[PDB]
RNA sequence: CCGUAGGUGAACCUGCGGAAGGAUCAUUA
RNA sequence: AUUCAAUUGUCAGAGGUGAAAUUCUUGGAUUUAUUGAAGACUAACUACUGCGAAAGCAUUUGCCAAGGACGUUUUCAUUAAUCAAGAACGAAAGUUAGGGGAUCGAAGAUGAUCAGAUACCGUCGUAGUCUUAACCAUAAACUAUGCCGACUAGGGAUCGGGUGGUGUUUUUUUAAUGACCCACUCGGCACCUUACGAGAAAUCAAAGUCUUUGGGUUCUGGGGGGAGUAUGGUCGCAAGG
């Protein structure tokens, strides 16, 4: 371990470490585009959404705050970004 | 000078009709001169026997059962339920140095107007896949299991009377209800109610006790 | 005219039970003429007798005493001494019963009864005709009353925190008028 | 078949009690101390006194006719020790040796949940 | 009790020459503001005139019983100085209501009122009366109570 | 030994709470 | 559990002991059994550990506010780090005035004994131990190691949180979780090997990055006694700091 690249690490081992200990600090979060089937509309929800986000028309709790990640509703589709 | 063995009179006790082997125990009274004094002498007598010897099973299944005498039938004695316990060496072997012990207690009034106290003990298992040399539980887990044991014990003793309590003590139905009702919370092992106290005795009946004998 | 006793198997000693059980049972079955049945599931050993055995009622108590001895850490040569003699009995005692100790005080008391390479333990088995097994909080000494009584005086010297040199001096004093008589 | 007795062995450091009655503690049948069987004060709790005392208890139980017996053994309990002394063990050896039938052997020692202060103080009590 | 044997005998002698231990000789010659002060200091200092000669460790001390003996009863004075000298560092009010001191003192008081025939009330001391509070009233009535045992004189 | 309190003492003992600046053998997972 | 009270049975002891001895037992002692009352205490589960600034903290349940850690494609933008003065807490024992006072128990009352292996032993036992209101401010208050910040080794673990698994188990019919396993990840309690380096050495992931001597800051020591003494000041009812 006398010599190794601190400029170009291998990307398998690079996102393997902590959120704040990378070479440039990046989040490990994402955004979820959720479709409840009852009203059929796009709602962009944070992956660690820490509040009870309802839908704007139906009173369906899309996600509940459970610690790290917000668990999505059952029978409900999602997409990245 | 005078020998009490010349004076004393050999008596006999019998179980109620809940249990199988009725023919257990042979008691003794110093004097048969005062029959009221003999009756009050046998009223406070509490006979502790093993449950397995009371049930005739050859394996001594570590449960002592202690029984109170009430009524006289011609040198034969009616005996009533008073309480249950284990042997102390069972508790000495039974406590493990690498698991979490749960004690649950509930204050009980029964359907037949008894006042009772039930102490149940639960534990933490190893699963079949463990690597950990110790299996402790968090305090909210322990509070949840103690809530569940209090609810199961409370509804179980409220839905039944003394004969059904004795009839559910012997085949371990209560801890089976614990095992499948707490399997959603934590894996639990070696569950038994340890010890049974009577606290209040009601107004004294006659026909219910011979119905328990019948 | 059968008789069976029930006894408990510790978890810490069931692996030397299955290691040296082949040396455990045939001396008592041959010389002492008993019957043994296991229950490996329920940690129980069935010591039973039969009218087809010899009439000896006290050796059933002796056999329960051998398995009570083996319950508490004891090897097989002390079982041979318990076979041959009758004055030899068993004892437990607690560290907290002499002095209220906690944690590292308990550890230093266990170190004082143990010693460097078990040498004060060696000095207390050889000079007193006693045999020493240390538990976590239990002390165990076999033997007769004149032997175990001076073992009591030594161990309540030592667990009180007296230095082991005074233990050695008092030990050879009581051993000196032990073998003198 | 037979009649079982309810036996008590109380094992202090300085005597032994072999004390038996029938069921539920009705009226005491045999009653010995360590002091009555050997008049030497150094030998109150000797196993010789224990076996001779339990032999006399066994003779009392034989003349009243009780053959089976159930025994529990104990120490003082409480702030003092938990398991019985060897005088109780020699008493067990004597009652098994006597030819009397034995029913059950357990350890009803009165065990505290949480004790009070013992009679030694901070430093210690034994020598 | 070494000086008690020569403090109350009939026909008291002329002088008293004797050797004792030196620290008791400090107790017979102790000032009232000392930690060496005791009950026996008061006992000699108004029943037996005493001074130190011939230091020997041991000490010689010389005693003389006052032939005009002052009319003080030894039993009550000895008992009160005992129950305020055992609690030397404590005060005097709460020290009397102890556990069994607060039985024997009103036993002494009931024998003290046996020839007085004072009516013992149902008020009797747990709130404001003779087992609890009139003791505090009569120690307020004298030079004691708040001034400790290492400050009160004869 | 330390802290506190007390009887004292030619030294010193005792009550309560701490520390090792004091020596882990054997056994098992 | 202990102590005491009531009821119960029975007969020469119980108690304590290097040893004996005192104590109380025909009004039946110790002990056995049925109850009751009191106050402390929270064993075994208990470590391969947890929390709190420290002292300290182990029954269950409810309420009251607080705290660490983690998650955060939230919010403020230097608001920070260390600390004379000053302030809060501070084990045990002690002090005032109350309640309680079961056990233990410095004082005291009592017995002893018999030898220079030797008084540790016993029995009553007051204070106290427990709590409330207010003081007191000391300990071997110890990791005998100031606090913040960066770097210089890994790995077996574990506690709290999080991420992922066509991983396991729990079935009801597949899930969901709960528990378990694996690969991590922060943040704690600890372990084992080294030596690059330190030290006088024992030993040390800090006691290293210090003669190649400077990241910021607070306190203390200058041979051993005299002596935490004299004296002055200061707080405290005092003991005392
Ligand atoms: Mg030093
Ligand atoms: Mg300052
Ligand atoms: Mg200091
Ligand atoms: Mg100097
Ligand atoms: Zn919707």
């Amino acid at each position: 371990v006398l010599v190794q690249d601190l400029l170009h690490p291998t990307a398998a081992s690079e996102a393997r470490k902590h959120k704040l200990k990378t070479l440039v600090q990046g989040p490990r979060s994402y955004f979820l585009d959720v479709k409840c089937p009852g009203c059929l509309n796009i709602t962009t929800v944070f992956s660690h959404a820490q509040t009870a986000v309802t839908c704007e028309s139906c009173s369906t709790i899309l996600c509940t705050p459970t610690g790290g990640k917000a668990k999505l509703s059952e029978g409900t589709s999602f997409r990245r970004k | 000078v005078v020998d009490p063995f010349t004076r004393k009179e050999w008596f006999d006790i019998k179980a109620p009709s809940t249990f199988e082997n009725r023919n257990v125990g042979k008691t003794l009274v110093n004097k048969s001169t005062g029959l009221k004094s003999a009756s009050d002498a046998l009223k406070g007598r509490v006979v502790e026997v093993c449950l397995a010897d009371l049930q005739g099973s050859e394996d001594h299944s570590f449960r002592k059962i202690k029984l109170r005498v009430d009524e006289v039938q011609g040198k034969n004695l009616l005996t009533n339920f008073h309480g249950m316990d284990f042997t102390t060496d069972k508790l000495r072997s039974m406590v493990r140095k690498w698991q979490t012990l749960i004690e649950a207690n509930v204050t009980v009034k029964t359907s037949d107007d008894y006042v009772l106290r039930i102490f149940a003990i639960a534990f933490t298992r190893k699963q079949a896949n463990q690597v950990k040399r110790h299996s402790y539980a968090q305090s909210s887990h322990i509070r949840a299991i103690r809530k569940v044991i209090s609810e199961i014990l409370t509804k179980e003793v409220q839905g039944s009377t003394l004969a059904q309590l004795t009839s559910k003590l012997i085949p371990e139905v209560i801890n089976k209800e614990i095992e499948n009702a707490t399997k959603d919370i934590f894996p639990l092992q070696n569950i038994h109610v340890r010890k049974v106290k009577l606290l209040k005795q009601p107004k004294f009946d006659v026909g219910a006790l011979m119905a328990l004998h019948g | 005219k059968f008789e069976s006793r029930k006894i408990m198997v510790p978890p810490h000693r069931m692996t030397p039970l299955r290691n040296s059980w082949t040396k455990i049972y045939p001396p008592l079955v041959e010389h002492l003429k008993l019957q043994v049945r296991m229950n490996l599931k329920t940690k129980s050993v069935e010591l039973r007798t039969n009218p087809k055995f010899t009439t000896d009622p006290g050796a059933l108590q002796k056999g329960a005493d051998f398995i009570k001895a083996f319950t508490l850490g004891f090897d097989l040569d002390d079982s041979i001494a318990l076979l041959r003699l009758d004055d030899l009995y068993i004892e437990t005692f607690e560290v907290k019963d002499v002095k209220t100790l906690t944690g590292d005080h308990l550890s230093r008391a266990i170190g004082r009864i143990a010693g460097k390479d078990g040498k004060t333990k060696f000095a207390i088995e050889n000079a007193t005709r006693t045999r020493i097994v240390l538990a976590d909080s239990k002390i165990h000494i076999l033997g007769g009353f004149t032997h175990i009584r001076m073992a009591r005086e030594s161990v309540v010297s030592l667990i009180l925190g007296s230095p082991p040199g005074k233990v050695y001096g008092n030990l050879r004093t009581v051993a000196s008028r032990l073998k003198e008589r | 078949s037979q009649v079982f007795g309810v036996a008590r062995i109380y094992a202090s450091f300085n005597d032994t009690f072999v004390h038996v009655t029938d069921l539920s503690g009705k009226e005491t049948i045999a009653r010995v101390t360590g002091g009555m069987k050997v008049k030497a004060d150094r030998d109150e709790s000797s196993p010789y006194a224990a076996m001779l005392a339990a032999q006399d208890v066994a003779a009392k139980c034989k003349e009243v006719g009780i053959t089976a017996v159930h025994v529990k053994i104990r120490a003082t309990g409480g702030t003092r020790t938990k398991t019985p002394g060897p005088g109780g063990q020699a008493a067990l050896r004597a009652l098994a040796r006597s030819g009397l039938r034995i029913g059950r052997i357990e350890d009803v020692t009165p065990v505290p949940s949480d004790s009070t202060r013992k009679k030694g103080g901070r430093r210690g009590r034994r020598l | 009790p070494l000086v008690f044997k020569l403090i109350n005998q009939p026909r008291p002698p002329r002088v008293s020459i004797l050797m004792f231990q030196r620290e008791f000789a400090l107790r017979l010659l102790a000032r009232p503001g000392d930690s060496l002060y005791c009950r026996l200091s008061a006992n000699v200092q108004m029943w037996a005139n005493v001074t130190h000669i011939m230091k020997v460790e041991s000490s010689v001390v010389r005693l003389e019983i006052k032939n005009p003996r002052p009319q003080v009863d030894y039993n009550e004075w000895d008992g009160l100085l005992r129950i305020v000298f055992v609690r030397k560092n404590r005060t005097i009010s709460a020290g009397f209501k102890s556990t069994t001191v607060m039985d024997i003192l009103e036993k002494n008081y009931k024998t003290f009122l046996a020839m007085n025939n004072e009516m013992v009330d149902d008020t009797k001391g747990s709130m404001h009366d003779v087992v609890k509070e009139k003791i505090d009233t009569v120690l307020k009535e004298t030079d004691l109570g708040d001034k400790r045992a290492g400050k009160c004189d004869q």
